[PDB]
């Protein structure tokens, strides 16, 4: 089958070209939102602290 | 800043801007917010009006 067994490599090869331009630009959004959720970690308390003990 | 309230609770709050805190010093009698609690004024310490009445 010389005329599409070499032809259709590329055919499921341009995607996973595209998703590994494309991962890459997910982590650089997903370290953007872990900061985000690290500083929401703190916004409610750290100054109005009330104290108890452990049991 | 941990504190007591002297009815009940203890906690650990702040001052307001320019309360001079390093005047704030344990055995001293400070003011506390109502809702946010936060330091507002420390006084010259009690004096448990049996010594005003005599």
């Amino acid at each position: 089958d010389l005329y599409s067994r070499y032809k259709k490599l590329q055919q499921e090869l341009e995607f996973l070209e595209v998703q590994e331009e494309y991962i890459k630009d997910e982590q650089k959004n997903l370290k953007k939102e872990f900061l985000h959720a690290q500083e929401e970690v703190k916004r409610i308390q750290s100054i109005p602290l009330v104290i108890g003990q452990f049991l | 800043f941990i504190v007591k309230a002297t009815n009940g609770p203890r906690y650990v709050v702040g001052c307001r801007r320019q309360l001079d805190k390093s005047k704030l010093k344990p055995g001293t009698r400070v003011a506390l917010d109502m809702t946010t609690l936060t330091i507002m004024r420390y006084l010259p310490r009690e004096v448990d009006p049996l010594v005003y009445n005599m």
